RNA sequence: GGUGAAAUUCUUGGAUUUAUUGAAGACUAACUACUGCGAAAGCAUUUGCCAAGGACGUUUUCAUUAAUCAAGAACGAAAGUUAGGGGAUCGAAGAUGAUCAGAUACCGUCGUAGUCUUAACCAUAAACUAUGCCGACUAGGGAUCGGGUGGUGUUUUUCUUAUGACCCACUCGGCACCUUACGAGAAAUCAAAGUCUUUGGGUUCUGGGGGGAGUAUGGUCGCAAGGCUGAAACUUAAAGGAAUUG
RNA sequence: CUCUAACUAUAAAAAUCUCUCUUCUC
């Protein structure tokens, strides 16, 4: 693994969860 | 691919060192010599030693060289390095009697408090690139 | 002058398909546009010296037919953004022009060079062949 | 580990340097770590200097030369034989390799 | 090194070294008495003078501004005082 | 056309080619002896031989 | 070398049979007045050859136009204006350096000084002049380099600017070329800037035309004869 | 055209290469260096204006006004985001023809958003000298840049006194370099990473095995991307540094 | 103890891999 891409995956998860929260409100 | 290995080289070199007065430039004569005067078990090794010794004979007669230093060459160097010329070539005599110096060396001589006949001259201190 | 008919060879030598394109002193009227690819079959040895040599020989024949004897060569590379470096064919074309009867004079390096213009092709890490 | 004291860059006090593009591989690279060779060359080789000479008016021409300053990358330079991987104790010798033609 | 008289160094050492480094620091500058070519009025001038020191008698410059010691008027006469 | 040319090698320039069988040779033409050219030749060669060329314009470089 | 897609989105004629030759004569200031020959299509009214010729440019080394080899590195552009018949008259267009000398004298360990200026000449010609200078090792150097301080470049650059301003605004392009042939202006610059720094090998680069008044037929007639 | 090769794509409506030009936008080669400046990011055409700054010089002035910095603040590469001005090259996403078993990757031809700007944000980079700042000292040698000193120095000629540019010698300050250990460390190596078990000059900030993870949540700033602050449950006996030999 | 000159030019494709790791005092 290369920490760049792990951070990219984590930020993708962050974006997905933030969009879910925005749709929830 | 024949390179005349260490043993033959050292044996022939020692033969040179100890026997050069009694050696010639002819392969057959040195072959008979080295067979009679140095115990060699095998004929092939004897012949190789004789060949290398003859090659070194031709080399030495061509001129004294590295490594080989026997009695005659050492005596020649002894009588040749004891060479002493005539008057010392400094002697205040050669190169326009009363030799040239520089002003700073002149004042060294003056500060020493000795005579040391002198001839002052500047330097034109320009530093050439060269 | 010795009653000579001057011309300009002005070779353009990229790393592929060396060009030989002679014109008059005014530079506008073209003679013998035949190039390296004209005289080779592979379409990939165009940069090879053979293509340039045959092109130069045919140019020389055309020049002898039209009267231009002495030449003023202007060697050019692609230059500009691309590598600033002369191609291999153009020099052989120049030599072939030299052999075949014609005369030379004032060979020039007319490589177009920029003063850092043109953010150019390749990307950050560049070619990755 | 510290491979080279000068970091193999030769910047050491500039912060940032303007990038330059490689001649062959077109890689952007800091201009100091952009190994550079002054390709100063005669416009034709000796195999054609004669050929041009007898086919030349203006006898004894100056035969003008072509100059260029190749700014390689490092990958092309090591691949295209310009720079050679030398031994550890020989890295610290920065003089050109002993008078190419003597 | 390793054995010195820092208290009695050679005068050459005093001269060569930068000031503020001597045992006691004394400014390398000095004061000079200078005669203007026009009027005989003598004037006292600091070696590294800053402003153009015209004589009070007449508008004749005696020193010119410079990073180091001021440059004179090429005709006036200076003596170290 | 029969522009066959003859050239005597004066120096053997080692041996070139990945195969290790082709020789670079510096041949001076028998006609116009003042001119010399280097060319590639396949087969055994020694200096002093005289060799045949269909083309004499082509300069031969190393065969990679 | 055979065929191609030929995405068209015999009737051949000879190129040279319908073509004809013309001669070029240089301004009388130049030494070797005969320049060479140029190829034209055959003269047919309604687009006569005269319309095509006037405006062309001929690109010739200065050593050719003088005879000696000391002018090898220079290279003059001439503009085709008047057609006499079997011979055409050309006015001065521009003058330049060959790239080889320029690249040769731009070496390391000596910074260059460039001086650009845009000046009207004596009569009406708007021109642009470049000046290239290089620092010189004094013949006692032990420091291996001859960099100049930006103040020195400022002074030398300005001085060259007024030097060119005077030498162009005072005399016309013909007299300008008269000064240009024996490069008196170069040694003038070297002398005028000698007190700043040695400044090896100053030269005038890319004498570039910008604008011309109307035609001045009489000027051309006086130029050639 | 382009390449290891191959087409993709433009071509007698004459493509490509020619000569003049013109257009817009971009950058500022070659000089360009173990070289300059700045707090850092960074900064390279000319000229004017605007203020600013270090170093040097200073027998000028105040006399502790200082250093580091929690809280607070200003700058802060690229990429990103708003709108408006641009619109050339180049080019993420896409469109294409090759490579391969497959290739929406590497080679190649178009190509939006972006690169360029004006206001508004964002504040992160391998922002690296992976070395915090201010101090003092310790070892020799060269050069380099800025400044100032002496040269009865040389080139310069405006007869010549003045400049300038060099040569020498000295000094102050900066990027650095070479030899070396007599010190240091684990070693690479360092003239600072020394003056440290002979442990003490003043100071801020960081870390306590590795994964979990710079993740969950709570704040906090931002329109947005996300930035700062920031654990545990659990799991593991190693992960890691340096050099040595294959 | 006076010395500042010569140069060339390649990047086709190439993926994967099972046990079994242990012993130095006289
Ligand atoms: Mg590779
Ligand atoms: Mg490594
Ligand atoms: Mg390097
Ligand atoms: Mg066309
Ligand atoms: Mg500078
Ligand atoms: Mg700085
Ligand atoms: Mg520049
Ligand atoms: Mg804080
Ligand atoms: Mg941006
Ligand atoms: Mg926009
Ligand atoms: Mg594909
Ligand atoms: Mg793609
Ligand atoms: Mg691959
Ligand atoms: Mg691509
Ligand atoms: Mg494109
Ligand atoms: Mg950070
Ligand atoms: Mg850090
Ligand atoms: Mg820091
Ligand atoms: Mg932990
Ligand atoms: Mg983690
Ligand atoms: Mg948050
Ligand atoms: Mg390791
Ligand atoms: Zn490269
Ligand atoms: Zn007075």
């Amino acid at each position: 693994m290369r920490a760049k891409w792990r951070k990219k995956r984590t930020r993708r998860l962050k974006r997905k969860r933030r969009k879910v929260r925005a749709r929830s409100k | 691919g024949r390179v005349r290995t260490k043993t033959v080289k050292r044996a022939s070199k020692a033969l040179i060192e100890k026997y050069y007065p009694k050696l010639t430039m002819d392969f057959q004569t040195n072959k008979r010599l080295c067979d009679e005067i140095a115990t060699i078990q095998s004929k092939r090794l004897r012949n190789k030693i004789a060949g290398y010794t003859t090659h070194l004979m031709k080399r030495i007669q061509k001129g004294p060289v590295r490594g080989i230093s026997f009695k005659l060459q050492e005596e020649e160097r002894e009588r040749k390095d004891q060479y002493v010329p005539d008057v010392s070539a400094l002697d205040l005599s050669h190169s326009n009697d009363v030799l040239n110096v520089d002003t700073q060396t002149a004042e060294l001589v003056n500060s020493l408090g000795l005579k040391l006949p002198l001839s002052v001259s500047s330097v034109s201190a320009v530093r050439d690139r060269r | 002058d010795n009653s000579q008919v001057f011309g300009v060879a002005r070779i353009f030598a990229s790393f592929n398909d060396t060009f030989v394109h002679v014109t008059d002193l005014s530079g506008r009227e073209t003679i013998a546009r035949v190039t390296g690819g004209m005289k080779v079959k592979a379409d990939r040895d165009e940069s090879s010296p053979y293509a340039a040599m045959l092109a130069a020989q045919d140019v020389a024949a055309k020049c002898k037919e039209v009267g231009i004897t002495a030449v003023h060569i202007k060697i050019r590379a692609t230059g500009g953004t691309r590598s600033k470096t002369p191609g291999p064919g153009g020099q052989a074309a120049l030599r072939a022009l030299a052999r075949s009867g014609l005369r030379i004079g004032r060979i020039e390096d007319v490589t177009p060079v920029p003063s850092d213009s043109t953010r150019k092709k390749g990307g950050r890490r560049g070619r990755r062949l | 580990p510290k491979k080279r004291a000068s970091n193999g860059r030769n910047k050491k006090g500039r912060g940032h340097v303007k990038p330059v593009r490689c001649v062959n591989c077109s890689r952007s690279v800091p201009k100091d770590k952009a190994i550079k060779r002054m390709a100063i060359r005669n416009i034709v080789e000796a195999a054609a200097i004669r050929d041009l000479s007898e086919a030349s008016v203006y006898a004894e021409y100056a035969l003008p030369k072509t100059y260029n300053k190749l700014h390689y990358c490092i990958s092309c330079a090591i691949h295209a034989r310009i720079v050679r991987v030398r031994s550890r104790t020989d890295r610290r010798i920065r003089a050109p390799p002993q008078r190419p033609r003597f | 090194v390793l054995v010195q008289d820092l208290l009695h160094p050679t005068a050459a050492s005093e001269a060569r070294k930068h000031k503020l480094k001597t045992l006691v620091q004394s400014p390398r500058s000095h004061f000079l008495d200078v005669k203007c070519p026009g009027c005989l009025n003598i004037t006292t001038v600091f070696s590294h003078a800053q402003t153009a020191v015209t004589c009070e008698s007449c508008s004749t410059v005696l020193c010119t501004p410079t990073g180091g010691k001021a440059k004179l008027s090429e005709g006036t006469s200076f003596r170290r005082k | 056309k029969t522009p066959v040319t003859l050239a005597k090698v004066i120096k053997v320039l080692g041996r070139t080619g990945s195969r290790g069988g082709v020789t670079q040779v510096r041949v001076e033409f028998l006609e116009d002896t003042t001119r010399t050219i280097v060319r590639n030749v396949k087969g055994p060669v020694r200096e002093g031989d005289i060799l045949v060329l269909m083309e004499s314009e082509r300069e031969a470089r190393r065969l990679r | 070398a055979v065929g191609k897609n030929k995405r068209l989105s015999k009737r051949v004629v000879d190129p040279f049979t319908r073509k004809e030759w013309y001669d070029i004569k240089a301004p009388s200031t130049f030494e070797n007045r005969n320049v060479g020959k140029t190829l034209v299509n055959k003269s047919v009214g309604l687009k006569n050859a005269s319309d095509s010729l006037k405006g062309r440019v001929v690109e010739v080394c200065l050593a050719d136009l003088q005879g000696s080899e000391d002018h090898s590195f220079r290279k003059v552009k001439l503009r085709v204006d008047e057609v006499q018949g079997k011979n055409l008259l050309t006015n001065f267009h521009g003058m330049d350096f060959t790239t080889d000398k320029l690249r040769s004298m731009v070496r390391k360990w000596q910074t260059l000084i460039e001086a650009n200026v845009t000046v009207k000449t004596s009569d009406d010609y708007v021109l642009r002049i470049f000046a290239i200078a290089f620092t010189r090792k004094q013949a006692n150097q032990v420091k291996r380099t001859s960099y100049a301080q930006s103040s020195h470049i400022r002074q030398i650059r300005k001085v060259i600017s007024e030097i060119l301003t005077r030498e162009v605004q005072n005399s016309t392009l013909a007299q300008l070329t008269s000064k240009l042939i024996p490069e008196v202006i170069n040694k003038e610059i070297e002398n005028a800037t000698k007190d700043i720094f040695p400044l090896q090998n100053v030269h005038i680069r890319k004498v570039k035309l910008l604008k011309q008044p109307k035609f001045d037929l009489g000027s051309l007639l006086s130029l050639h004869g």
